[PDB]
RNA sequence: GGAGCCAGCGAGACCUUGGCCGAGAGGUCUUGGAAACUCCGUCGUGCUGGGGAUAGAGCAUUGUAAUUAUUGCUCUUCAACGAGGAAUUCCUAGUAAGCGCAAGUCAUCAGCUUGCGUUGAUUACGUCCCUGCCCUUUGUACACACCGCC
């Protein structure tokens, strides 16, 4: 099963690796609850990404 | 109420161009199957048996867009790139091809040089022009 | 120019007819 | 010149290099960057509010420059001109960007949405044009010449209804709503329409 | 024969020490042809 | 002259070789008329142009 | 707009007029296109290159890029001269610099100075560029100190003023890197070097590149005005050319 | 005199000058009708405001399109701003506004080049 | 004045012992002088 | 005749701007 | 209850076809395809892959590059073009580029009944990577829906151009081919196998 | 022709500058006043380029006014022959400085506004242009 | 192989519109002073109808006085080249890239320089994580707000 996340905040001065993004999204099945998560590709708020694992927490990678 | 104009480009050359073969009497020299058009092409024309008539039906279009045309004209308007030349198409054939129309009557000497659009060509134009109307 | 010309289209003009005048 | 109003002080004023002649104003919603424009040099001076410093210079312009407003959200900047276009700057952020957008006639008025997501210009053909800031496209467009109302004036020589002295508005601006426009102009007619439909409202002598 | 226009000169290594000699010479008394805010 | 453009001009029969123009690049060079000319390159085709 | 650059055109074409005419009566500063902008507004550079450049050209076209602080490198691919000098001077740049080479050789370099000129044309000879040192690194992209040497003549300093306000003014006193222009000969030697103040002198090492530059045209207007009226050009078919000197 | 309209569509070098008058809805490029336009492939970019407005309004007018310069692509452009630019004008002098209204939000709204000068004036994208 | 008429495209009106009352003041009556002063002034 | 043509001002208005072969000749 | 605005038969003094009075009725892809009933399958693909605004020729002339994200208004059939002429000598030959897509098409409903752009929005959607790896080794990642529709443009356009660059298939069949698999979700085609890598390697460091 | 305002404005200026010439020279009101005079002049046109006070003295004349003067100035841009027919199309409305139209020939157009003076866009006169370049075009409304 | 066709720069006898010969190159008699691209066809994964180097035989042009070269055309002959290692250079919109046309306008350039027009993208337009180059560490800065001894 996969899961669906909206972006609410894209993140700056996270120290992430050069092409990486950090994003806060909520999840569609459930508004409150929300994940952080690393991006590859140029990212925007309200932007919908998939997440196959739900459980895993973003951290930036230098 | 049409005329050429009012017809596809490629549509009234091959309605005409066979029409031309079907009349059988446009003049055509026997050096067709073995003459290329130019020097800039290579080898000769493949549709070898209907190719003339069909080169007939192309100028004659174009003496009918332009009142005045001379064997100049056409030499650079079949003329084709080959650094580039751009060498203009075989003086030969446009000659023949202009002797061989005004034989038919579709075409005439244009006052001032060149050949002009015959008043019986014009209405012969038009008439296949409408039969690949209709 | 009924009223004249200014100082700077005055001196255009003459440049002009300079260059006309060669 | 900046005014504190709580204290009724004027504690920063701003200037150009070579004086130059300001008509329009408009200011950062965050309170830190002002913009003015002048009909003399084609360029919209930038200053610090904090520093009183010349950030920099927008140029662009082939016209001088009518107006400029600020977005209340997106703090874009939307800048028109008698250049017969419009120019959308992206100033804040580490880079800059220009959208000009082409307009039929030299614009004389400007407003922003409160949203900030389009823009209204009024044009010397009396023309309400309003466009998307992020596509940059039209989205509706009002008729004015006909809803004017201007009177011969003694000296003139002429009918009211030849005369070409005012049917555009030199003065535009949105409803909070969102839904209508006041218009007013160098005319006896303000008019109020609203955007949606792009009908008369009512107008006011 | 005679020749129309002056010829191309060549950077020796003599051009090159006696050039950096005044480079050399310039900067010890600070001696710099630069723009400054007036 | 052979090949005019101007104030450039081909030139032929001076030289055999474009090894003897390579020697004389640089020279003056000047018509009956007296207009003041210059040697600017030897031409690859044909030899001495 | 096309009446701004009309009238202001016959302004300038007055202003120099008037500014010789002051020259000469003097004869018995800065100059009036410098003069309103000298030391007060850092200049705006714009380096470009002809139709289809090589890619020799690209690389001495970014070279000339970090030579001048504020210089920016744009692609001319299919712009047209009117399109690019309007459209440069929409952008507020201050000066246009285009280069041309020949089979990959830059052979010569055009500075034109907005709004209104001059424009200055220089030949390219014995041009070395960074890219033939191995592990040479990177420049520094201070602001650099300036030397000019053995500009005597009122075109010398004509040239001086050109060439000068390229660069921002007020180094900082300290600053390493330094960019020296020496005439010899009216053929100016262009060289770029970085120092180190010793106990008992100073140490230069040179950062590249080398090349002499040369005028041979300097016009009142911007390098588009093929019309524009010639300040001075170079005469080379007159019998002294072989040892006239003029900077 | 015949109620007539000439409008200028531009694109690149292309140019192309319509005539718009009373008519029977006869069109013509060059010449030739707009049918025998190259090429095929972006004919139907030419009709494009012809079947966005309706052909009913055509049918009461002559439009009569000649173009000059650019290429086939510039020159197709040309020929449709011209086309449309020539139809507004021509309901504007002989016909009423709200009828122009209309026309002038159906193009504008699917695409505004159609009304527009496309000039992809040089912008120096990198500041300085 | 009479250069601004002149070259105004609107109309430009012409601009224009006992003790004296002062019609405008810069501040609002019920502000202070010492309220108008910060405290790194003071 | 350049700079004429180029410092055109495209507004200017002036009044002015409202303003056999041998039998072929005796006919005409 | 019906509304009439023509009283009169419309008949042009120059000839229209017929079909393309059925035009006039209806906004239609080559005068043959249409946007009406094409959805986008996966949710977060929507509002990135634009198929709403219907469009009779894929050129455009529109300005999609001068801000970040004007690509995704653009169409999605126009992208496809544009991603089609590459290697050089299709450089700048968009009119290629437009007869190769209509070719396609035909071949894909030839095939497959089924609406061709509907099969081209499937395979899009399938084809998009949904995660992949950055180095740090490797490190698993998201990915935005702009860089999977952009993956899966190149991915299906890089994949066709390969199979027919020295084979006897031509570009149009074997452009068909990938995008009816892709749309399948068969391993066959080409980029449905990138992508499976690309997820099976970021599992692998996730 | 009577030149009594401007003669008026022309000594005024001279009057002002004299009694400007009596103050100290050190003062800064003196040396700030003047430069706002000869930047006022300048913006009005009066003066071609800048100059100083003994210049204002003298260059300031009658004539510098009245070449400012919309009826002579649409004249120097060849828009009209002649000045009495120039006068008649302003007073026939068919000219337009910037955003605004005038009707009055007495207006002289500042040094900015001199060049945004054109025609008014429904002008028949405009149209009578455009029509001879064969330019027409009927969508602009000229 | 046929047809269909669209540009903008450019002007100090020789050019030329037109007719007649020749398959072509090219001759002879007279008048005035663009490609790419689009449509329909043939071909076809085979160093093949891609590639045109070398070589042979002819048909012509230009001088010049030689059987000398020179520039074209016809046929036959049919090579390397099958996408390029280590490495390395550049590049963000009318841009990369493809395409032809024109002038040689005192420097440089002669199939090289410059200019002109035509077709026209992919990607990114975010970051200081790596590299490199810099700025600050007396607010000095006129209100409010933020800060508080490298
Ligand atoms: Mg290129
Ligand atoms: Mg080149």
């Amino acid at each position: 099963p996969v899961t669906l996340a909206k972006v609410i905040k894209v993140l700056g001065r996270t120290g992430s690796r050069g092409g990486v993004t950090q994003v806060r999204v909520e999840f569609l099945e459930d508004t409150s609850r929300t994940i952080v998560r690393n991006v590859k590709g140029p990212v925007r708020e309200n932007d919908i990404l998939v997440l196959m694992e739900s459980e895993r927490e973003a951290r930036r990678l230098r | 109420g049409v005329s050429v104009r009012d017809v596809a480009a490629q549509d009234f050359i091959n309605a005409y161009a066979s029409f031309l073969q079907r009349q059988g009497k446009l003049e055509v020299p026997g050096y067709v199957d073995i003459v290329k058009t130019s020097s800039g092409n290579e080898m000769p024309p493949q549709d070898a048996e209907g190719w003339f008539y069909k080169r007939a039906a192309s100028v004659a279009r174009h003496i009918y867009m332009r009142k005045q045309v001379g064997v100049g004209k056409l030499n650079k308007l079949y003329g084709g790139a080959k650094p580039y030349k751009h060498i203009d198409a075989s003086g030969s054939i446009n000659r023949k091809v202009l002797q061989a129309l005004e034989k038919i009557g579709i075409v005439e000497i244009s006052p001032k040089g060149g050949r002009r659009i015959s008043e019986n060509g014009q209405r012969d134009l038009d008439r296949i022009a409408a039969q690949t109307l209709e | 120019n009924p009223y004249g010309l200014n100082e700077v289209d005055d001196f255009a003009s003459k440049r002009e007819k300079v260059l006309l005048g060669q | 010149r900046a005014w504190d109003l709580i204290r009724y002080r004027n504690f920063r004023t701003f200037t150009g290099t070579e004086r130059i002649q300001f008509n329009c104003l408009a200011v950062d919603p965050s309170g830190e960057v002002v913009c003015a424009g002048s009909l003399d040099n084609f360029d919209i001076h930038v200053w610090s509010v904090q520093t009183g410093q010349l950030l920099d210079a927008l140029s662009g312009h082939e016209g001088p420059v009518s107006c400029l407003s600020f977005s209340q959200e997106n703090s874009v900047l939307a800048s028109a001109s008698w250049d017969k276009t419009i120019r959308i700057w992206s100033i804040f952020g580490r880079s800059q960007q220009v959208e000009p957008i082409e307009v039929y006639s030299d614009v004389l008025a400007l407003s922003m949405r409160p949203d900030g997501k389009e823009v209204a210009v009024s044009t010397l053909k009396g023309q309400i044009s309003i466009f998307n800031i992020e596509d940059a496209k039209q989205v509706g467009n009002i008729d004015c010449r006909k809803d004017i109302i201007s009177g011969r004036f003694n000296q003139d020589r002429f009918t009211a209804k030849n005369s070409e002295r005012s049917k555009f508005f030199t003065t535009i601006h949105y409803s909070f709503d969102g839904m209508a426009i006041v218009a007013g102009g160098n005319n006896n007619s303000i008019c109020l329409y609203d955007v949606p439909n792009e009908v008369l409202l009512k107008r006011f002598i | 024969f005679d020749r129309t226009a002056k010829p191309v000169p060549v950077i020796t290594s003599e051009v090159t020490e006696s050039l950096e000699d005044m480079i050399r010479r310039r900067i010890q008394d600070s001696n710099f042809d630069d723009l400054q805010r007036r | 002259p052979y090949k005019i453009f101007k104030n450039t001009a081909f030139i032929k029969d001076m030289f055999s070789s474009a090894m003897e123009v390579a020697r004389f690049e640089g020279a003056q060079i000047k018509t009956v008329s007296g207009i003041r000319g210059e040697i600017k390159r030897a031409l690859s085709k044909p030899e001495g142009h | 707009m096309l009446r701004r650059q009309a009238r202001e055109r016959r302004e300038y074409l007055y202003r120099k007029a008037q500014e010789l005419q002051d020259s000469q009566l003097q004869q018995k500063q800065v100059d009036d296109e410098y003069a309103a902008t000298s030391g007060i507004m850092d200049p705006r550079i714009i380096v470009t290159t002809s139709r289809d450049p090589s890619t020799r050209l690209s690389q001495f076209a970014k070279e000339i890029k970090l030579l001048f602080p504020n210089a920016v490198r744009l692609n001319r691919g299919n712009y047209v001269m009117p399109n690019l000098v309007d459209a440069c001077k929409k952008s507020g740049t201050t000066d246009l610099v285009v280069l041309h080479e020949h089979r990959g050789v830059p052979t010569s370099l055009t500075i034109s100075h907005f709004p209104h000129g001059p424009t200055a044309q220089f030949s390219l000879h014995n041009v070395v560029m960074r890219h033939d040192i191995i592990n040479a690194g990177n420049q520094s992209e201070v602001n650099p100190h300036l030397i000019f040497d053995n500009f005597t003549t009122a075109l010398g300093k004509r040239v001086v003023c050109i060439l000068k306000h390229l660069f921002n003014a007020g180094p900082k006193k300290d600053s390493e890197r330094v960019i020296t222009f020496a005439n010899r000969g009216d053929f100016i030697s262009v060289r770029q070097h970085v120092y180190v103040r010793t106990r008992e002198g100073v140490e230069i090492a040179e950062v590249g590149p080398r090349f002499e530059m040369r005028l041979f045209e300097l016009r009142l207007g911007t390098l588009e005005n093929k019309d524009a009226d010639v300040e001075w050009q170079l005469r080379r078919f007159i019998r002294t050319a072989n040892k006239k000197d003029y900077l | 005199a015949v109620p007539s309209v000439q409008t200028f569509g531009k694109k690149k070098s292309a140019t192309a000058v319509a005539h718009v008058k009373a008519g029977k809805g006869l069109i013509k490029v060059n010449g030739s009708p707009i049918t025998l336009v190259e090429p095929e492939i972006l004919r139907f970019k030419v009709y494009e405001p012809l079947l966005l407005v309706g052909l009913d309004k055509f049918s009461n007018i002559d439009i009569r399109v000649r173009v000059t310069g650019g290429g086939h692509v510039s020159q197709v452009y040309a020929i449709r701003q011209a086309i449309a630019k020539g139809l507004v004008a021509y309901h504007q002098k002989y016909v009423d506004e709200q009828s122009k209204n209309e026309l002038k939000k159906a193009f504008t709204s699917y695409d505004r080049t159609l009304l527009i000068a496309d000039s992809r004036r040089p912008e120096p994208k990198k500041f300085g | 004045y009479k250069l601004d008429v002149l070259s105004s495209v609107h109309f430009v009106p012409k601009p224009a012992e006992t003790p004296t009352i002062s019609m405008e003041d810069a501040q609002p009556l019920y502000m202070s002088n010492a309220s108008s002063l910060a405290p790194q002034e003071i | 005749l350049r700079e004429k043509a180029k410092e055109r001002n495209p507004d200017e208005y002036y009044h002015a701007m409202h303003s056999s072969m041998d039998q072929v000749k005796l006919l005409k | 209850f019906e509304v009439v605005e023509e009283f009169t038969p419309v008949v042009l003094a120059t000839p229209i076809p017929e079909e393309v009075q059925q035009a006039q009725t209806e906004i239609k892809l080559f005068n043959k395809w249409s946007f009406e009933e094409v959805e986008v399958k996966d949710a977060s693909l929507v509002d990135y892959v634009q198929v709403r605004q219907p469009i009779f020729v894929a050129h455009t002339a529109g300005r999609y590059a001068n801000k970040r994200f004007r690509k995704a208004q653009c169409p999605i059939i126009e992208r496809l073009t544009n991603s089609l002429m590459m290697n050089g000598r299709n450089n700048g030959k968009k009119l290629k580029a437009v007869r190769i897509i209509k070719h396609t098409l035909d071949i894909i409903n030839v095939l497959t009944d089924q609406n061709p752009i509907q099969v081209v929005v499937d395979a899009i959607t399938n084809t998009g990577p949904r995660e992949d790896t950055t180095r740090v080794r490797r490190q698993a990642v998201d990915v935005s829906p702009l860089r999977r529709v952009n993956q899966a443009i190149a991915l299906l356009t890089i994949g066709a151009r390969e199979a027919a660059f020295r084979n006897i298939k031509t570009i149009a069949e074997t452009l068909a081919e990938e995008l009816i698999n892709a749309a399948k979700g068969s391993s066959t085609s080409y980029a449905i196998k990138k992508k499976d890598e690309l997820e099976r390697v970021a599992k692998s460091n996730r | 022709e009577d030149y009594h305002k401007y003669n008026r404005i022309c000594g005024d200026i001279r009057r002002l500058a004299n009694k400007l010439s009596l103050l100290p020279p050190t003062d800064p009101f003196r040396r700030k006043h003047e430069q706002l005079l000869l930047d006022k002049l300048y913006a009005m046109g009066v003066l071609t380029t800048k100059s100083k006070i003994s210049d204002l003295e003298n260059k300031v004349t009658v004539s510098a006014i009245c070449r400012r003067r919309l009826p002579v100035i649409m004249h120097r841009l060849k828009m009209a022959e002649t000045i009495q027919d120039a006068v008649k199309f302003i007073e026939q409305g068919h000219v337009r400085v910037g955003p605004n139209l005038i009707n009055d020939p007495a207006y002289l157009v500042t040094r900015n506004m001199e060049d945004y003076v054109t025609w008014v866009d429904n002008s028949k006169i405009k149209k009578t242009l455009l029509r001879y370049r064969n330019q027409i075009d009927d969508f602009d409304f000229s």
